[PDB]
């Protein structure tokens, strides 16, 4: 909750399809921060690249989706 | 919230003035109550 704004005990007892995290607030934007912090790096051929997950949030996002077909 | 610019100016209006300046109050309460994660105040004064 404190970290990513979700709750894992929900997630368990219910089985969302989707999920939105909203970032209002003082709150929601640390939360905010914390989506855009997350990188996946790989050093390829000597590189390390470094793509973003959630490429979608910056600055201005309000909210995010996490998606499933069924759960 | 629809906020008048003018609270008794004009008179003869029952109690718009006393609805319109009440409605202050919620920037004050904004930051002394527990709501202030829930609703943001917007206190658009509406002209002429």
């Amino acid at each position: 909750k404190d970290t990513y704004g979700f709750s894992i005990l929900d997630i368990v007892i219910n089985n969302p399809v989707n999920l939105t995290i909203h970032f209002g607030g003082e709150k929601g934007k640390r939360i905010r921060e914390n989506y855009s912090a997350m990188i996946f790096e790989t050093i390829v051929d000597g590189k390390l690249k470094t793509e973003k997950i959630f490429k979608e949030i910056n600055e201005h996002s309000t909210s995010y989706t996490f998606r499933s077909e069924k759960g | 919230l629809p906020m008048s610019p003018n609270h008794g100016t004009f008179g003869g209006d029952g109690m718009y003035s006393e609805s319109k300046l009440s409605l202050e109050t919620l920037f004050n309460r904004w930051h002394s109550e527990s709501w202030a994660n829930q609703l943001t105040v917007c206190g658009a004064i509406i002209g002429w």
